[PDB]
């Protein structure tokens, strides 16, 4: 992108947290692993396209010689293309 | 069933103090944020906000990306966020016309 701002997002102003106890009870699209369709495990993050994968399973696929993202094909050169993503793996613990 | 403020943490842009709209992760170190705050951030820094780590040597927009997938997870999440922040810009354009 160019990552221009829209005259909206030059003036937006920040959503503030919900600091009251409010529980929460369709997040399968996002916190899965689409090699294993599993949940996500030790989460490794592609560096150009931002897909997640569990670090058996995409260390696995680069491994056979695969060298493309499994989620979208994009050239993956090697695991120094991917980085661990701790933060996810934080928000899949508390959730599940 | 979680307690929100449980997952606020990992939902929110250490920038604007708010949840993330428009996620937008820096590819070296995966930290996230808003996108308008970090592309205003990113005008006078090309080091991370959180860890310090150097985004780019010298053009930083070149390695941040659009988190698709985080921003649908906060949304999905945060009752009534996606709801406020779509009426938010409704309300702007109807007083701001083109
Ligand atoms: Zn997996
Ligand atoms: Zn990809
Ligand atoms: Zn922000
Ligand atoms: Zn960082």
């Amino acid at each position: 992108k160019t990552w221009e701002l829209s005259l909206y997002e030059l003036q937006r102003t920040p959503q503030e947290a919900i600091t009251d106890g409010l529980e929460i009870v369709s997040l399968h699209s996002e916190l899965m692993c689409p090699i294993c369709l599993d949940m996500l495990k030790n989460t490794m993050t592609t560096k150009e396209c931002l897909h997640r994968f569990c670090a058996d399973c995409i260390i696995t696929a680069l491994r056979s010689g695969n060298k493309e993202c499994p989620t979208c094909r994009k050239k993956l050169v090697s695991k120094r293309s991917l980085r661990p993503d701790p933060n996810f793996d934080a928000l899949i613990s508390k959730i599940y | 069933r979680i307690k929100i403020t449980e997952l606020n943490p990992h939902l929110m842009c250490v920038l604007c103090g708010g949840y993330f709209i428009d996620a937008t992760t820096i590819i070296e170190c995966l930290h996230s944020f808003c996108k308008t705050c970090i592309v205003r951030y990113l005008e006078t820094s090309k080091y991370c906000p959180i860890c310090d780590v150097q985004v780019h040597k010298t053009r930083p927009l070149l390695n941040i990306r659009s988190d698709k997938t985080l921003q649908d997870i906060v949304y999905k999440l945060v009752p009534g966020l996606f709801k406020n922040e779509m009426k938010r810009r409704r309300d702007f354009y109807a007083a701001h016309p083109s």
